[PDB]
């Protein structure tokens, strides 16, 4: 009875969601038709957090799949799990955003939000007590960033006391594949600071780094980077569905890592990620989960936490483990490091223990760390936004949609001050 | 006619009450179905005309997923189905959510079921409230419960068993704000609050018993043993004489707890457990249940509950400081439990001056956060003004000077 | 350099090392620090105490 | 006599606690074997190309 | 309770320390795959000194293999016992040192030194109580000696209370397979002075005298020389692994033989070395172990203690034997000789008895001695350094790497005082 509505936009948000739902359905014993084929009773007990019961024992997800072109709605529909989605929930337009923010926010996406808000008002009335929403989108595109941050601004005026997570794929300076990347990324970080409650930052050059040096994959596709993200996406909602010795809502994680209302950009991590050659060497205990969780080779964002203080830290464990050993390793990582942790917060790490491990593992964990090393992520964008805009490199696409030049000036000082806001607790 | 209504608020309360009520079922003849396969159960059980025995307890939570395990566990048939009260969304480590917004949806239901339980009992001693300082519901709804029980149930005894926050380990960031904002509003509304913290029981379960890596159940069982030794003279002293003989001044109601033989069955074979041995082992600082030391303070009162068969320095104004009670029934072993089978035990409840360092550390950590105004927006936006931080801090400043003043 | 004179002077004109206090708990040599555990009185010595 | 039977009960309980410890250690080794066998059989570390097969047909693949 | 983290550097450092592990693993009953198949419990009760636990009853050594070229880290892996090592601890660069001491100290080995102090801290902070590290290296190469002193110079500062033993192979006086030897060894012995607790001195020429004249082999090899080093490495550290009638740690030998902190260069040896044919006549008693420790032909350094004085003497006996008959022989040699012992120490010999003997032997013995005849080694390195450095022969292969000429001039005068230090405890 704490339901979660999934919202997913763009090609990036529809190919993450095709793998996230492929992970949850294994976790609850749902085949690609929709019938429960499982071997427990805990799986059927709280399936209503994500699944809507149909007639005949079928379960369909509570997801809305939006896009501005019809090309990514067919590869989703032709995957292994593409026949569980309710066919009305696909909302797709017939002219793309074209890597343009303004068409996503003013011209094309503005004629589509009123045909999406009808859909999300249908899955907000099937819930006896709705917990909150979720968005997966890319900040480097045109319909993940224009329409996606247009939906959040229209959701948050209609359900203003709920929880609105995002899973942002922030652009990387090295792995980049669009010339006009920093215009959309600057004008969307301005749109996330005053309309989300939590925002996990993901860079694609940090997911390639994990798939090259830890899992040692030969050719990581996007399907192996969507599996890394989707293991954290179900690691933060895992006490809403399975019991434990010390639970954690999504609201309880909002309380403990947001000390001030504009500081909610985190960096996720997932603990037992290992190779296939190093599988018989690993010893499978709780101190090995804690050593890898805090590793700076392991964060899903491309900024190093050795360059700043840790404001607050989370940990969401799974499995059957000991509450002495869970609680003595958070104290242990906190007393050696005197100046990696902020001084006016005496205890920084919040722990929770669920009791049911992922399908095929003994135990697992998750990390949601709030650092003042996240403000270097917004300065590589702000050194490339101002290199182009000082000569007006590409503006005639953007101005000719009803958009003014002054929005490129108010979205400079509104991100130049968040860097200074994270800077004032750096020292 | 010697009943005790128990109230278990929070996940800590429910998971402690599971162990307590298993021990209470097994001490008498009660099966987990509810049938006996004598009337001394009447302090804790009610005898329906259909042969069934129903406990005198109320389990409260704002989250359903720790009471649903009680509803689907082994003791499913024992409990009355509406003595277990659940909300929909929890308090989320927020004293304001647990006091003002969410707890007001459940306070009337809890008071209704408490009134229905108290109408059965002819002679009611008092209530027992099990809670934890750190959580959301156990810090907000518990204080709201005592505030709305003081005006409703007279000058009855309101005993508290609390998990006070441990000196160096905790499972939350936002714990000192709760741990001060609940003490400020339960200072005048309580009679006696025995405080045990999890770190000292971890130390005892590592050191006395040989359980390295314990879980919460090995702690809940020892807490159940202490509560049985407190209430055993009703079944085989009272609850009423505790508040007279432990609380001199009406703001200094914070005693401590100890159980004397907590030893394993592979070391109960090696030693005597005579009355002198267990009495000496009560007053040892390695065996206390709060990580503190009464050498560095001054004793004020002691109650010694025996069951079965110049280093200690007192204050100037209390020379005697001893209440002694004796019971005859030896403690009962549970299968799967870790303590041995013994003939004698002692439980000592001692009020001391050496708990001033705990409030000094709590005030230090509250100051460390609140001087830079961290985490305040959560507490302000949920129907709670900002100035209550200032009043709670100056009130606990008065409490520290009280602990110094009585010692001088 | 007279190494014998300098070695003697280095070991007479100096100061002695001061160990971090460590206490053993069990019978198998488990070692913990003293000033950060709750035993020896450290935090009542603060100047904020009682006010 | 009563001391004798209490000491005998304590000795017997020590035997059952030791056997319970041995049993849970062996069950832990069994779970370790299940861990490593499932992780080697997993398609992520095996890199079998059959995961590129598509429901539309055997000629198209998943990008 | 008393762990040792093994380090080893170079082609000399790995071909020594791959035969040492085959020695130890059959001293404890470990098969080539790593599991335990033995018939005692003294083989297993103190195995945590060297072996990390793995899963399924499998033991992996605490060894870290550093090198600067990947060719000698595949002959080690393809030997008999090469599969017991964890593969992460193999560290190798891609471009060699090139027998250049500057190239491994300043240029090539200053980026590899940052990548191995991650490995040596994961193995040092996983011990219950760390006793002390080791090293095995040669002062003639480039990665054994250039980078191999950069490690000791760095991890003395981070861990200054532990033990830092080394097993040097200092350059040979007669045979010399490198022209640029004396610049390597002169610049490296200064780094050994300040940062090292004990240092043994092994000459490969004096290993050749044993294996021909005494052991009487037709063909010696660099496995019959790496068996002699490893049979002395095991003797110093066997009272840590096996019970005795009198114990001796790694500290208790350094406490007694190192009076003044600049004087820690020793002279190993090993007593029962007998041929096939002469075995019927030899191998008798304990007076035939004190006869052959102290024989001046058996020293593993090519410097003779008849030229000077034993500052301090040591002896570690292996085998279950008489506490009287050990002590009567050390009284016997300390009293017959007068001018081979310093005047101001009247008990120059320390003794130790270990019960469990070496493999295949019923009794054995081991020696360490400390001499003021070890300062004839440095008067022969410095006769061939300033021979070359007078007319500036190979100087461009070191100065163009980032050095200067007065780093040479100090490093000779950091050896021409330790020579004249030992000459004042001469009289």
């Amino acid at each position: 009875m704490r339901e979660i509505v999934h919202l997913q936009a763009g090609q990036c948000g529809n190919q993450i969601g095709a793998k996230f739902w492929e992970v949850i359905s294994d976790e609850h014993g749902i085949d690609p038709t929709g019938t429960y084929h499982g071997d427990s009773d805990l799986q059927l007990e709280r399936i209503n957090v994500y699944y809507n019961e149909a007639t005949g024992g079928k379960y369909v997800p509570r997801a809305v799949l939006v896009d501005l072109e019809p090309g990514t709605m067919d590869s989703v529909r032709s995957g292994p799990f593409g026949q569980i989605f309710r066919p009305d929930n696909f909302v797709f337009g017939q002219s793309g955003a074209g890597n343009n923010w303004a068409k996503g926010h003013y011209t094309e996406g503005a004629e589509l939000v009123d045909s999406v808000l009808d859909v999300v008002r249908k899955e907000a009335e099937s819930c006896d007590c709705l917990q909150g929403f979720q968005l997966t989108h890319s900040l480097g595109g045109g319909t993940g960033s224009g329409m996606g941050t247009l939906l959040i601004s229209k959701i948050r005026e209609e359900y203003p006391d709920r929880i609105m997570n995002t899973f942002s794929v922030v652009p990387s300076p090295k792995v980049s594949d669009t010339v006009v990347e920093p215009y959309n990324a600057t004008l969307s970080v301005h749109q996330l600071v005053e309309n989300t409650d939590e925002t996990y930052c993901i860079d694609n050059e940090a997911l390639y780094d994990i798939c090259f040096r830890t899992l040692k994959l030969t050719t990581p596709t996007y399907g192996d980077l969507n599996h890394l993200v989707s293991a954290t996406m179900s690691g933060v909602t895992t006490c809403l569905r399975f019991p434990g010795q010390l639970n954690a809502d999504l609201r309880k994680l909002a309380v403990n890592m947001v000390p001030f209302p504009r500081l909610h950009f985190f960096m996720p991590g997932f603990a037992p990620l290992t190779s296939r050659g190093s599988q018989q060497y690993r010893a499978l205990t709780v101190p090995e989960l804690t050593q890898q969780m805090f590793d700076a080779k392991n964060m899903m964002a491309a900024c190093d936490p050795r360059h700043g203080r840790y404001l607050t830290v989370a940990a969401v464990f799974r499995g059957r483990m000991s509450m002495k050993e869970v609680d003595e390793q958070m104290l242990n990582v906190q007393n050696k490091n005197s100046s990696y942790f902020v001084e006016w917060i005496p205890n920084n790490v919040k722990t929770a223990v669920c009791d049911i491990p992922p399908r095929g593992l003994k135990m697992s964990a998750t990390f949601i760390g709030n650092s003042t090393a996240i403000q270097e992520l917004f300065k590589r964008i702000s050194e490339q936004f101002t290199a182009m805009f000082r000569r007006k490199a590409f503006l005639h696409w953007y101005t000719g949609e009803g958009m003014d030049e002054m929005e490129f000036t108010e979205a400079e000082s509104n991100m130049n001050d968040l860097v200074s806001e994270y800077q004032q607790y750096q020292d | 006619m010697r009943e005790c209504i128990s109230i278990h608020v929070g996940q800590a309360g429910v998971q402690i009450g599971n162990a307590c009520w298993e021990l209470y079922c097994l001490e008498h003849g009660i099966q987990p179905d509810g049938q006996m396969p004598d009337d001394s159960f009447n302090t804790f059980f009610s005898e329906t005309g259909a042969g069934k025995h129903v406990p005198r307890a109320v389990f409260v939570d704002l989250e359903p997923t720790v009471i649903d395990e009680v509803r689907t566990g082994t003791y499913r048939q024992l409990f009355h189905p509406e003595q277990l009260i659940t909300g929909k969304e929890d308090a989320a480590n927020n004293y304001a959510r647990g006091h003002y917004t969410i707890g007001k949806e459940i306070i009337d239901l809890v008071l209704d079921r408490i009134r229905k339980l108290a109408d059965q009992c002819t002679g009611l001693q008092g209530f027992l409230v099990f809670h934890s300082f750190g959580g959301g519901t156990g810090s907000g709804f518990t204080s709201l419960l005592m505030e709305r029980l003081s005006v409703d149930y007279g000058k009855k005894s309101k005993l508290e068993f609390s998990i006070y926050p441990a000196p160096q380990v905790s499972t939350a960031v936002v714990e000192p704000y709760n741990s001060i904002l609940t003490t400020h509003t339960t200072l005048e509304h309580s009679d006696c609050a025995f405080m045990v913290d999890n770190e000292a029981i971890y130390d005892i379960c590592r050191r006395n018993l040989d359980i390295e890596r314990p879980t919460y159940t090995n702690l809940n069982r020892l807490i159940g043993q202490i509560v049985s030794s407190i209430t055993a003279s009703l079944r085989f002293v009272d609850l009423t004489e505790f508040q007279t003989n432990l609380v001199p001044y009406p703001r200094i109601h914070f005693p401590l707890a100890t159980y004397a033989p907590v030893i394993s069955a592979e070391k109960a074979y090696h030693e005597q457990l005579s009355v002198a041995e267990i009495t000496n082992a009560c007053f040892e600082p390695a065996n206390q249940m709060v990580k503190c030391d009464p050498r560095h303070g001054k004793y004020m009162a002691c109650c010694l509950l025996y069951r079965g068969d110049r280093t200690i320095q007192f204050v100037d104004w209390c020379p005697t400081g001893f209440k002694v009670g004796i019971n005859y029934q030896p403690p009962t072993v549970v299968p799967g439990g870790d303590l041995a089978k013994v003939q004698r035990a002692v439980c000592m409840l001692s009020n001391t001056t050496a708990i001033a360092e705990a409030w000094a550390r709590l005030d230090h950590k509250f100051d460390l956060m609140y001087a830079k105004r961290a985490f305040v927006h959560w507490y302000v936006g949920e129907g709670m003004e900002e100035g209550e931080f200032s009043e709670a801090r100056e009130d606990m400043a008065a409490l520290e000077k009280d602990y110094e003043e009585v010692g001088v | 350099k007279n190494f014998i004179n300098t070695n003697a002077a280095d070991v007479i004109m100096g100061v002695a090392k001061k160990p971090k206090p460590i206490y053993v708990d069990k019978r198998t040599g488990d070692k913990h620090d003293l000033e950060t555990s709750g035993l020896f009185p450290k935090y009542i010595n603060k100047k904020d105490y009682g006010i | 006599e009563v001391c004798a039977a209490v000491k005998a009960f304590n000795k017997n309980q020590v035997v059952e606690l030791t056997e319970r410890k041995r049993q849970e250690k062996q069950q832990e080794q069994e779970d370790n074997m299940t861990e490593i066998t499932n992780l080697l059989h997993g398609d992520l570390l095996s890199e079998n190309p059959r995961p590129v097969a598509s429901s539309f047909g055997s000629h198209r693949v998943v990008l």
